[PDB]
This record gives C-alpha cells, structure tokens and sequence, in this order.
RNA sequence: ACCUCGAUGUCGACUCAUCUCAUCCUCGAGCUGAAGCAGGUUCGAAGGGUUCGGCUGUUCGCCGAUUAAAGAGAUACGUGAGUUGGGUUCAAACCGUCGUGAGACAGGUUGGUCCCUAUCUAUUGUGCCCGUAGGAAGAUUGAAGAGUGUUGCUUCUAGUACGAGAGGACCGAAGCGAGGACACCUCUUAUGCUCCAGUUGUAGCGCCAGCUGCACCGCUGGGUAGUAACGUGUCUAUUAGAUAAACGCUGAAAGCAUCUAAGUGUGAAACUAUCUCAAAGAUUAAUCUUCCCAUUUCGCAAGAAAGUAAGAGCCGUCAAAGACGAUGACGUUGAUAGGUUACAGGUGUAAGCAUAGUGAUAUGUUGAGCUGAGUAAUACUAAUUGCUCGAGGACU
RNA sequence: AGCGAAAUUCCUAGUCGGGUAAAUUCCGUCCCGCUUGAAUGGUGUAACCAUCUCUUGACUGUCUCGGCUAUAGACUCGGUG
RNA sequence: CAAGGAACUCUGCAAAUUAACCCCGUAAGUUAGCGAGAAGGGGUGCUUAUGUAAAAGUAAGCCGCAGUGAAGAACGAGGGG
C-alpha cells in the first residue's frame, strides 16, 4: 500500500458552482513542491517510508549544523522536515508535483493541526446541557456536573483516569477524510479542495491518500456558462 | 516568497460573469431563473425589489422579495451562479444599502422611481 | 459581587487617550505607562497624519479630539502646530514618534515609556 | 425553528383555522422540524361547516415556513410566516384547492397530488 | 478548606523550591557611566546614544 | 443492632454518568403442530443505543403521540464541601377526629432561613530541574496504550420463491436518511463597547451652521474580522485472523453409526487487527542523521593554559499561540509589531457651495465622505553598537 | 334546616358530565356524612387581596439551545498581607 | 440575540410583554357607590399658516424605516375557595 502526500498551507476560503447544479464550497491551499530528503526501505530501517523537505528558507538561518546536513545531499534550504509512511517509490532529490498524486475527483485525507483555543471549559469542550436557570439559576449552573459516585470505602474511594474535565482542546492534527479534490493551479502550485480544513490561516497541512479507499476518481465537472445582452 | 491574497480573487477568475450588470437597493428587477428538469427547460420570472447587496467579490449576494397570492417570498440570489440572468426594469432611491422595514411592510409602501 | 468601581471603559480609554495626545501636542514629551504609550501613539500617528493637510473641513475633524490644557489651547495648539510641527513631518512616510523604556515605577514597579517627537 | 405544540395556519379547504404539532414524524428526538417534514398535528381552531372538528389528531406536512431553509442551489428562499397542509393517511391530501404557492423541493419525494392543485412551485 | 493536618516544613520547603527567583538583564551604558538595565534609559537620562532628558 | 448516635444532609428532579448481564432492538444460530408473512422456544453475543408529552411532591401507575427498540438490576433506591428545597415533621395558621385538659394524629391543608477561599490523594491541561553515559539540532519506530466504529426509510432485485385466495420473501444492490462526533466560517444566521447612518434633549465650543460629553454602546438599523450554529462538509465504512453460539468432512474407541478423540475446517453488531490520537520519565530510558569541539597533557578526562565556536538563556517586538509558564516568528544584516501607501470590505451621496421654496426640504457637487480588528509594498517609528552558561567522547 | 368527596371522605386517584388530543389536581353533580354540622355558627353574598389555585390571549434566553460582547473578579508583576 | 411559545417546571418562581398625554369606547355583577385607566381601539416628529391671553387645537406641506425617537412610565381576561 502505497501513500502519496504533499505539504501545504491553508490560505483562503471560497465557493463555486460545479456540475448536478449544486454549489460547493471550497478550501484554498497553497500546496508547495517538495524535495526528497531521503528514503526509508522496508529491509534495512525495518519500515517503508519518505522524509520530505518543505517550507523553504534563507541561507543565513537554518543554523549551520542542519545547513551542512543540507549542502552535504544539496537539500533545498528549508523550514519543515516531515515524513510519510508506507512511500518508496522515488528517488533522493525529487521534485513532486500533486497532479501526479492527486486527481480532479479523488477522495484524500488532510491532517493538519487545529485552530487553537487554550483553556477551555468542559461544556465548550464535551458539549452538554447547561444547568436550568429557573426557580432560582444556582450560584453555579455552567461547570462540570457531577462525579460524585464513591460513598463509603467500598463505592469508588477515588477518581477515575483519563477523566472528562476542562482543559486544552484543539491546536492537535486532526485528520479530516474523504476530501473530493476540486482543482489544481499548476502556474502557482495550489489545490482548490472540497468541505473544510481544520487550523488557522497558512496552518500547516499534510494531503494524503484518504484511508478510508485505495483513492478512485469521480467524474468531477465544474459548471460555468456565460450570458451577454 | 509572499502570500497576497490576491491569488484567492486570481483562482475564481474563470468564474466571472460576464457582462455584470451594475444596480443597487431599492431597484425592481425580473431574474430569469432556469428550472432544468431533465425533461422540459423552464423559465421562471421572478420580480422584486433589492433588499441588500454584499460584496466579497465572487460571494455578492442580494434578496429580492415578491408577493404573490398574499405570500411574500424573499429569495438570495448571487450573479455569479449559472443559469441565472439578471434584467434590470427600474431603479429608485434609498438612504441605506440595507433594509428592514420593506422586510416587513405591506402594500402601497414601495419606493417610487426617480429619473 | 456588586457595586464597585465602574472599572475600565472605552469612553474613558477614549478620553485618556485624547488628553494624552492633547498634553504631548502641547509640551512634546509624555512619560507613561508603556501599555498607553503604545496605543495613543497610533491614534497619534493618525491624528498627526490627519493634520498634515490644512484644511478646514480636516480641522473639524481633529477639533473631535482637542480638549484645554494649561500650557495650550486647542486654538493656540492648532495654529502651532499648522504652523511648526505639521511642515516639519510632512517629509516623512509614518513613524513620527519615539517611545522609549523608562525604568520600573516608583509606585508599581511598572516598566513606564516614554514618549517623544520632532526629531 | 418550527416545533411541537407550534400552532399554525392551514392552506387547504378544511374549515380550520388553527394547528399545532404535536410530534415530528420519524426517528425519534429529531426535535428539528424541515420543509417537506410530515408530522402529527391536532386542530385549534375549526368551523362545523368544514370538513374538520376540534381536537381531533391527524397527520400534516409543512409546505410553507417563516424560518426558511436553503434549497441545494444555493438561493434560499423565505416566508413570513408558517403554512402546513394536512394529508390523508397517504401522499394524497384531503384538501383540493391550496392556498399559496409552494416549493420544489418535495417534488422530488413524490407529493404530485399536492401540486397538482397548487397554483405556483418554487 | 482546612488541611488534614499542619503541613511540614518540609512541605514548606517544596511549595517555595519553585518560588525560587532569577536574576535580570544588565547592561554598560554605552555613553552615559555606570551599569543600568537591558533597554532602558540610564541614569544620564538617555537612551544608548541618544540623549533625550537631563541626568537628575 | 457489631463501626456512627463527641456526625452519613436526607427523597424526588436537573447536569454528569458508570458497572454487570438473568439480553430490549440492531447481529447470528438451533428447533418448532413455523407453506411464505406474521410467529414462538432456547442459546451465543454487553459493541452501540434505547423518547417526548398530560395527571402527580411522588417512583410506580393511567392515557396519547410515538419511536427499529422504550431491557433488568447496582454504583448509600449514584450524583448538596455540583444545583433547587419542590414533601414532610423547627416554630406559625386551619379543617375532621381523639382526650375534660394543656395537646396529638400511626391525617390532611396554607405560607414556610441550604455554610465552607482545597492540604494531600485522584483527574485534567500545564510547566521547571535532571537523567538516559561528551553536547546540540532533528527525524523516527513503537512494549503497553487511549477514541469510536449506532440504526431507520425508499427503490430495484421481485410479486420472482411461496400459498390458491388474501397476502407476501431469504440474500444482494443503490439512494435518502436519524442520533452522536470531527472541522470550518464561502454562503446564511447571532453578536459585533475606538465602523457607519439616522435621531431626541441637555451643557458647552464668544453666536448660526457644524462638532464633542452626558443620557445603558443614549436610542434605533445595519455592518470588517472575530467567535458559535440554526449553516455547510465529512465520519458510522471496508477487509483479515482467531473464534462464541452454531454448522461440517474423515474417522475410531464401541467392526455400526459418529462435527471429536487426532487432523481438517465454516462461522457473530463479541475479541484482535484496519482507521484516529499520544508517545522511549518504555529508568527495560530504543533506533537513525547531521553538526560543535576533541589547541601532547598533570587530577577518578583537560582550570598547570585557550574554557564552543553548536546551541541554549536573560530583554524587546510579538500571535496562528497563550490563565501565567510555555509553543512559534523576528531583533537593524530586520517585514516582528505599529505608522505611511494602496487594496478588500462596510456605512451609503461627508463637510461645504449654488439653485427653487415662506422653510422644513429636494436637486447637482456626490458613489462623495469616512471606515477598531482584514490584505500586501514599505525601515518611517519601536526590536542597543547588550550580556550569562555552555567544548575536549566519559570507563571497560 | 342547610351544605357536602368541601382546608372536613380512610376506603377514593370514589361516579358521571365539561375543558383538557392526552388532566389523581380544575369545574358542575351524586349524597351510606367511619367522624358534616348550626353561633369554637350554617348557606349564598358586593368592593379588596405583596392569600392560594385552574385555564386562556400577548410576551419571551424557563425551556430544544446555546452563542456574542464590557467590566469587576480569577491569573500575572509590585506593596501589604 | 433567529424561531416555537410554558412544552421546562410542584406550579408562567422569575424574567419578559403593556405603559406618559389627550381623542373614541368600555362588558357582566351589583349592596348603585363601584366595577374601570375596565377591556379594546386613534394618534403625539418637524415647518408654515390659522388658532385664544397662552396652550389644546385645525388646515397645508416635509422627512425618517421607525417621531412621551433617551431617560419616569399599570400585562389582561375568565373560574373556584
């Protein structure tokens, strides 16, 4: 099972018109060409798969241990050093464009880190019903419920691991499936992609092959007609 | 290297409409709109003033209100989806870009045209 | 619980901001708090920018943040500034101030700014 | 949004007046009512020279909705005000003549009888 | 809430272990005399090269 | 009545659930006086979920709409140092009764005071120090792990099989779905306290006009980003191993028969996988790549000298982040923040002038005018010509 | 005499009818009233109710179903403590 | 603050809705006084003119989407004890 995967950026939001006379809405991303930073067969390192190298950079940064990694493979000068599992199939140093990898109706999976929100409350968290307001609201009536299950020394004693409570959610790669490809800019390297991608504006974004099918292509038609009077 | 945005307005560049007639609030107006059901083409003319216009480039949309049959229906329409042809039959004037009252208002209350 | 200190509201950010700007286009120099040095010198900026064009209309405008000071009034600050410190700037693309660190407060150890102009 | 006990006019020769829900028709808690939606409904307000009596429960689908919902096509259309229509224990309804236009988007699902009688479709 | 029992000053000594404080910038004035703090206007009223107020 | 009556605040309800299986449905199997459809019995199976209303302090109970299905118990008939005090039985008032009587009901009725700033443990995120055998920058696998994988309708298959008639399949395919969850803000909603328009009065700007403060943001209507959905899009799936119930082959003991004894299998919403997430504090401290120094060398490895140069840290600008720490970027060589410039977008014809009118007003100027957060070119301003730790591959 | 499932009825959530889609509480009515009861009064009774209850119209953030904004808090730095 | 309006709940506890002015109109009951601001409807901006001593007013014209434009403004009805 091979996996074919790009990096990218989230960088506008946007709608259009396709074919079944239905609007979509589309995500935007910059997604960059990469260069082959190295390869990992399945007979030495134990496991298949391909680091990649993205996020370009200066020569003056990239401090100078990592800039003579680089110059020692003549690896592009970049930021961001990823891999992709189960990937083999290419060569040390290879240009990879997603119109190879990626078509005008294949379904893909997108992890990309969310859109982060620090402390939050277990109710904007888990999502259940506030306290009632009525005959009197309660000195609190927006907190955590209950736990209180352990009476005696036989019952519970104690709390449980791993409990629901509030905390930090998002800001984790989360992995969104079945994306149908929209388009693909060639001139300026971009994807034009169905539904919606977690993370802020230019987050960070891994497109591979959705897990969810080996990929199969759809007949993905974009709709325009043009009236004049 | 530089993200403008522009390149968000550059990839729907394809999917402007063409002669993008120009109007404003308080215009009356019959769209065309074509019911394609695989088995007869229709043409529907729904008349109506412009409650509001919102920009954001391939995103403008505008509500035209009928009232037929003593039901009022309030329609969002964008120029940019196909199939849909805009006709201009009168312009009149508004104080505002947006409105509320004709929201909500009956008959002999619309807005007289000014030449 | 219940009745207290109003607290902080932007009418009064607004008014503070507006005398700052009031007593520096006056004397020149304002030693703050760095936290309101830093956001009235964009209202600053903006006010300044607004003033580089002498024009009556403009002059109503800036008129809706002038208030009395003891050193200036906002007829006598106006034409002084009209008259020296808008054609001074008037060759340079933003940026007409400086704010500089002062040290802790006496009163709360607060890292104060001060703030400057006019070269 | 429209939901239970939401009394409401009717659009069909009936001699009521007034309807409320009492329970949307399907999977259970769905809570959410939407156009084309069937549900039961029990009359509040009806004239012995109808065809209909106080109290009694029957079946109804809203065709007409002050909340208004957004058609695939991306224009979504409105109304001021809510209307349903009762139907007849099947996709026939007991009304002949309808009162109002309707919409397409039930035409779809069947419910030709409706706009068979019907004088515009959305 | 009331403790169990008084803590131990042992305990007392861990509460403040991580209450331990650092030290902060420090920086030679570059035209005024003695030392000062990083970013900061000296004692001689000025900032590094920049005289901007009287010393006193 | 054996801890407790020198302390367990207790019932129902809300939020929050959890455990088990004597299993409600979804799943499967065996059998049936089960033609099919509608059934019944028993077993395996706990993976998931299993309503809203009327009466009532009430569980229960009754009715209605139902729903694929409305399981059975327990976790002190869970849940007050999470919430209300809704029933009693503090006291007070009243009805009937009991007693001669104060009073009482093993009756009811009326209104009838809910304290705690968390020390440890447990939990959630969060960090500092140090360790992993010189140090730093990175990429990683993953031993054990954590999430959830629910289900209905319609159509075709097909009125075929079946029965005769009524009626009506097994299996399979497609679409529509419901519950819950994940993400986003292109649309649409909701706001939008340094956005705008209007509008009232007041007090002012020497007066008019025009402005500011106040009147909840003064009020009303919109509106940039922002945030959430009532909005969109997706997920529920597929596959495999071992299997349960159950179905078998060969085949004996027991020349027969025989799914069992050996061998061989088939076989479930159950288990393990597949998918999502985290990670070597995994001290059992794992793997790999690169770089720094190793400028004989006294001492248990460099202070008798150079004490990193790699980097990290203090400080500033900060925001994709963020309670604070931290995470991530930039520090003059810089676009890090703000300003300028212009753009997007919003309000929607500024002020002022001229014209007609007795004037409010309307017209041209005028799509003018301005616009907190968005967008990019821009060193114009602020990020100092600043400082601290930090090298010798330890030993076999 | 009057009244009566009533601030009095255990049986009883009594019977019937009305509203209530669906009501043990609501209303009218039945009086075997364990133990109603005539000045610890009995039956109707106007204005009044910070008395109690039932139902209805508008109103809705009580509720499906929560979301948004500003302070005072929380937290961070100082002083005191 | 979008919708539904009591469904939540012992029960509309609350909250929310109405409201100041004058112009119409105002039910049953009845002890004739009350009910009653019953209920429910019309409007209040500006300019000019007419208005009487002043207003209230009337006529004409004009604007805003909304005019006791902000602040002080009774929710109501029916039934029972």
């Amino acid at each position: 099972m091979e996996i074919r995967g790009i990096f990218g950026v989230k960088v506008g939001m946007s709608q259009v018109f396709t074919t079944n006379n239905e609007r979509l809405p589309i995500t935007v991303i910059y997604c960059e060409p990469n260069q082959v930073a190295g390869v990992k067969t399945e007979a030495k390192d134990k496991y298949s798969a391909t680091l990649l190298s993205f996020d370009t950079v200066e020569n003056k940064k990239l401090n100078k241990p990592q800039q003579g990694f680089f110059e020692k493979n003549n690896l592009k000068p970049t930021k961001h050093l990823q891999e992709i599992r189960n990937m083999t199939g290419f060569e040390m140093g290879q240009q990879i464009t997603p119109q190879n990898l990626f078509q005008v109706g294949e379904y893909v999976d997108v992890s990309a880190i969310s859109k982060g929100r620090g402390f939050t409350g277990a109710i904007k968290r888990w999502n259940f019903k506030i306290g009632p307001l009525g005959h009197g609201a309660g000195y609190p009536h927006r907190f955590q419920g209950s736990v209180q299950a352990g009476r005696g020394g036989a019952s519970a004693q104690r709390v449980f691991k791993g409990k629901k409570m509030s905390g930090h959610y998002g800001h984790e790669k989360v992995t969104v499936q079945n994306l149908r490809i929209v388009g693909f800019d060639e001139a300026n390297m971009l994807v034009l992609v169905s539904g919606a991608i977690a993370g802020p504006e230019g987050g960070v974004v891994l497109i591979r092959t959705a897990k969810k099918k080996p990929g199969v292509v759809k007949p993905i038609e974009l709709a325009v007609q043009t009236e004049k009077a | 290297k530089i993200n403008k945005q522009a390149l968000i307005d550059l990839v729907e560049q394809k999917q402007l409409k063409a002669y993008v007639p120009e109007f404003s609030a308080g215009d009356e107006v019959n769209v065309a709109i074509k019911l394609k059901e695989k088995e007869k083409v229709r043409i529907q003319n729904f008349t109506g003033t412009v409650l509001r216009r919102r920009g954001k480039g391939i995103s403008e949309t505008f509500i035209v209100r009928k009232t037929t049959d003593g039901i009022p229906i309030e329609k969002n329409f964008q120029i940019h989806n196909p199939n849909i042809s805009i006709e201009l039959k009168r312009r009149g004037k508004v104080r505002r870009a947006y409105i509320s009252y004709m929201r909500e208002r009956s008959g002999k209350a619309a807005k007289i045209k000014e030449r | 619980s219940y009745i207290n200190k109003p607290g902080k509201t932007s009418a009064w950010r607004v008014m503070t901001v507006r005398q700052q700007v009031s007593a520096v286009l006056a004397y020149g120099k304002i030693e703050t708090t760095l936290k309101k040095a830093k956001n009235t010198q964009k209202r600053l900026d903006k006010l300044i920018t607004l003033a580089k064009v002498d024009n009556f209309n403009n002059r109503r405008q800036v008129k809706k943040w002038l208030l009395n000071t003891n050193l200036f009034d906002v007829d006598q600050l106006m034409d002084h500034l009209f008259s020296k410190v808008a054609p001074k700037y008037e060759k340079t693309p933003g940026g007409y101030s400086r704010v500089l660190k002062l040290g802790p407060r006496r009163g709360d150890a607060t890292e104060m700014a001060i703030l400057q102009l006019t070269d | 949004m429209v939901s239970f006990m939401t009394r409401l006019n009717v659009a069909d020769n009936t001699g009521a007046k007034q309807v409320g829900i009492i329970k949307v028709l399907g999977s259970t808690r769905k809570r959410y009512a939407f156009l084309g939606d069937v549900v039961v409904v029990s009359v509040k307000d009806a004239i012995p020279s109808g065809m209909v009596k106080k109290g009694q429960v029957l079946r109804a689908v809203i065709v007409r909705t002050k909340k208004g919902q957004q058609r695939k096509d991306g224009t979504h259309l409105k109304f001021d005000d809510n209307a349903c229509v009762l139907i007849k224990e099947d996709k026939s309804p007991r009304g002949t003549r309808i009162f109002g236009p309707v919409a397409r988007e039930l035409r779809e699902r069947g419910y030709n009888k409706i706009l068979s009688l019907a004088v515009e479709v959305v | 809430a009331v403790q169990q029992r008084r803590s131990s000053k042992h305990r007392r000594d861990k509460r403040r272990s991580h209450d331990a404080l650092t030290a902060q910038a420090l920086s030679v004035c570059q035209k005024c005399g003695k030392k000062k703090l990083f970013h900061r206007v000296c004692s001689c009223g000025m900032y590094g090269d920049l005289r901007v107020k009287k010393a006193y």
